[PDB]
């Protein structure tokens, strides 16, 4: 059989590309939540809560991408 | 390149120089200088208290 | 004789070994296949090199006085005081074994690393004629072995201190219970540091080797791709940095060490 | 704890062990907290919080200066 | 059958460097958002506002390629 | 001819390409923006209107290669 | 076959680039950590436990990626 | 076979490549103007004077490369 | 059978990738730490200490990436 | 044929390449430029005379991989 | 044959791989060392010592790359 | 056919990395250098003199492929 | 033959991320040995010394790679 | 290519590399040699003041 295998591939472009952004995008924005909570640990229950907000918006674009991954990769066999 | 039993046979000359170099070199070297130190605090403490 | 470029390359490469199965010399055009076939021209220049360390320094250490000291036992007492220096440093524990280690480990890696200076077809075109060789590659480091050699034997010594100095307890308690510090997680911890603890060997191995491994390649090429009247335009560039390279690779490689193991008993 | 000075060049307007305050710093807002590392700043004009030790907090009023 | 499978392919790399793009663009203007809002933390109302203003023009781009993924994984497919 | 879904890709491509410089730079931007803003926050109109004025320039480039991927994959493609 | 060689392609990529994605995420996410508790280092365990949890965040996509990757390794 | 599809996609690196530099370097040097801006609020037009001369010597590579991808696909493609 | 040539090279890049993220990741660290240092050596021992505490964390994902590859590359040649 | 399509993807990976370089690094040289101007702007000019030293040694490279993107496209075809 | 057409390219992936990887890293480690030293020389043993701590973490992924790259290159090809 | 071509690509590819590496270090660099004079100009004339030390060192392997790239351009054809 | 096509390629892979790192990693560098010695003049030849120190282990993989990058493209080709 | 050309252009790059490092890379370490010497001779001479 001959079909399959190259979309499997196109599942790792998908998923590889959706680790990396996610990871590295909210790695930044979580350097930033650490270095407000050092210069006033009063306010890290507040901010705490603007992270997150914010972080949704972060992986928007992976999340759709690592639905798509798995259809892909599972459903369209 | 490839694998040779020169990694063991070199194991034996290595760990044999260590001791061929620390049960006579290092001890002595250190000697050397430690027994000189001893004398380089005689003078200061000399001197310091034949001020006092 | 009929030596194009891209042959005299290949030849350096070759190895003086000894099949030890025949106790015979394996000639470069078919290697046998075994573990038992020692590489002899490294090996031999190992033990030469930790002779002109170790008689030069016994040739002090039995005969040393503490007035003004010559100006030759002034060098070495100069590298005795900064290696302690740099293990007083980096180690505050009591085995005595640590700091002798390191000095042989410094000068006799240091050494090895050198012997890559001189012109590398002077011996091998010297001994191919005096004695009747096929290769001889003179630089004992530019073989796995050796360094790898030496990983091992500092990693037996990783393991004496880290089971001794920390019995089993504290051994087995960093080797289960991090790095996430909950019970559940002991099977996330286990393989991590597994290959966590196998790899800083290896890597110091290699750290070693292929930086000389490629240093080597770069004086082959050079003497056989250029013309003579050209070769040393570059191998001078070449040469004076790869100093740096040597003297760099070979500290790095005591104080990696030195940092291991106190790391391994503090 | 650890110890605090608010000192004018005229009078000294606060003393005594105390365990966080909040200051307005030129940057930006700050908090200090027990073994803070060393740092230098100026101030903006405003309130200071104080919580001397036992959590009784206090508001003191400056009008400058450098921390 | 390879113009069905090769069009995956070519939506899944859409879909790879948006996710990237997005995430990194958004993690970054994140991230200044929360260092902002540790130093001014009366000011966080105004700061979310002009956050949300700018934001909806980075995430332009990254959702015309989200689309576009979804198209040709189907519109075409 | 197989030719038809190897544009797909060519728009693939360059409008990945598109959405990952666009999200970068004004990301960057807004970041900086927001950092100015944090200072002089009475100042907000004058910074969020030069913002837009070099915004409009960042981005330039990628709206072109966004046109350029919608072309191909349909007034060609 | 063919068909069963590339599939280890398509999991090296998958691990390559969560291997990327993670080490780059929890770098940046530590030094910014390093440093804040060598501001305030009698609060290090508040800022570890801060830490943790979006640690957990940022390692979500690159292990779900490391999921799928060692499922086409074993999986098929 | 080995003409069009090999001509689009050779327009889309060209492109997608002169997108991604246009629009990060513009970005940097948008963030530091709009950070000096924030500092001196009396140097606007100074700065976007010096400004603007230095975008010009960033954007006009991309400018090439971009009109060179114009000429493959409209005088080869 | 050309098997063991692409096996060769599926590890190779995944242990590149491998390679890079480790560097960096920990580079970056480290670089913190030392700046850290450098403004008070008196807490070398306790941000030591975090120092590794934190890297053993970073060096995961990369360890099984290290693993895969030689058991690829030997195991399964 | 081949051998003659295929070269303008030389050229243009080879001058796609040069685009992001010279762009990006003039955009990271603008920029403190820049930042110098707005804090000593009395020295302007003669920071732009300094910028201008080297401003060319950035685009030594990126210019000869310019040309011989080009002499490709229009003297090899 | 066929092997050796392949095994090097499977070979310098891995060593270029390893070479950004290291420089990278080494670089980003250096000057945080380097502009530590300058604040307080007197303090550059204490921190070179500590930099040469750092960097063997640095070059053990990369270095275990460049092995196997010369395993491949010399024990295979 | 394909013997005389991919000689092209790997002389783009080669030239393109070395143009990306020579113009990214020049202008972090360069932009360092800049902000030296920007707060000491009378100093410029000794950061002027060190600069081009460090700068040709950038440019040391960077211009090294950049030479082979042309051997393999016009030796190899 | 065939060997030496493939070869001119593998080598060029290898020579382009070699230049890109060795490169950057030097940039970074000597900027952080730049800030320094502009700093503090009268420190610059310790400076120098100590940023040799640290260009040496940036430089090594870098070195290994151009060697076998050369090794391949004149010794097996 | 003859050997005895290789070999000779070896012999000059090596003759030019000693006698650079005879006038950069020895001079440097003869110096710290013998700043050593004249720290060691100096503490001696504090103590024998010392013992006035």
């Amino acid at each position: 059989n001959l079909n399959m295998d190259l979309l499997y591939m196109a599942a790792a472009v998908m998923m590889g590309l959706a680790a990396i952004g996610a990871a590295i995008g909210i790695g930044i924005l979580g350097g930033k939540f650490l270095e407000g909570a050092a210069r006033q640990p009063d306010l890290i229950p507040l901010l705490r809560t603007q992270f997150f907000i914010v972080m949704g918006l972060v992986d928007a674009i992976p999340m759709i991408a690592v639905g798509l991954g798995l259809y892909v990769m599972f459903a369209v066999a | 390149m490839n694998l040779n039993a020169t990694i063991l046979g070199q194991a034996i000359a290595f760990v044999l120089f260590v001791l061929f170099a620390m049960k006579y070199v290092w001890p002595p070297l250190m000697a050397a200088i430690e027994k000189r130190q001893k004398e380089i605090a005689d003078g200061l403490a000399s001197a310091e208290r034949a001020h006092k | 004789e009929n030596m194009t470029p891209q042959d005299y390359i290949g030849h350096h490469l070759n190895n003086l070994q000894l099949d030890l199965r025949t106790f015979s010399l394996v000639d470069p055009q078919n290697p046998p296949a075994t573990f038992w076939t020692i590489n002899i021209d490294s090996m031999f220049f190992s033990v030469v090199l930790g002779l002109l360390f170790l008689v030069l320094f016994r040739s002090v250490a039995k005969k040393a006085t503490s007035g003004v000291p010559g100006k030759f036992q002034t060098a070495i007492e100069l590298v005795i005081g900064f290696v302690n220096g740099s293990v007083k440093d980096m180690y505050h524990g009591k085995s005595k074994l640590i700091a002798p280690l390191a000095l042989t480990i410094f000068v006799w890696v240091f050494l090895m690393n050198l012997m890559d200076l001189l012109p590398i077809d002077l011996l091998p075109y010297i001994a191919e004629h005096v004695l009747g060789l096929p290769a001889l590659r003179v630089v004992p480091s530019a073989d796995v072995n050796v360094t790898l050699s030496m990983a091992l034997g500092v990693f037996i010594l990783i393991l004496f201190y880290s089971i001794k100095m920390k019995g089993i307890g504290g051994f087995t308690k960093e080797l289960t219970l991090q790095p996430f510090n909950h019970w559940a997680f002991i099977p996330v911890n286990l393989i991590l540091e597994g290959v966590s603890l196998l790899s800083k060997p290896v890597s110091l191995g290699l750290r070693l080797f292929g930086n000389m491994y490629a240093g080597e390649l770069i004086f082959i090429l050079i003497a056989g791709l250029l013309p003579w009247w050209s070769q040393w335009i570059l191998n001078v560039p070449w040469a004076i940095f790869h100093i740096l390279i040597i003297t760099l690779q070979a500290f790095i490689f005591m104080v990696l060490t030195i940092v291991y193991l106190s790391m391994a008993s503090e | 704890t650890y110890h605090l000075d608010v000192v004018s060049a005229e009078q000294q307007m606060f003393s005594g062990l105390v365990e966080k305050i909040q200051v307005t710093g030129s940057e930006g807002e700050l908090g200090i907290y027990p073994g803070h590392a060393p740092l230098l700043t100026a101030i903006k004009p405003g309130m200071i919080r104080i919580v001397k030790q036992h959590g009784h907090e206090e508001f003191i009023y400056l009008s400058g200066g450098i921390l």
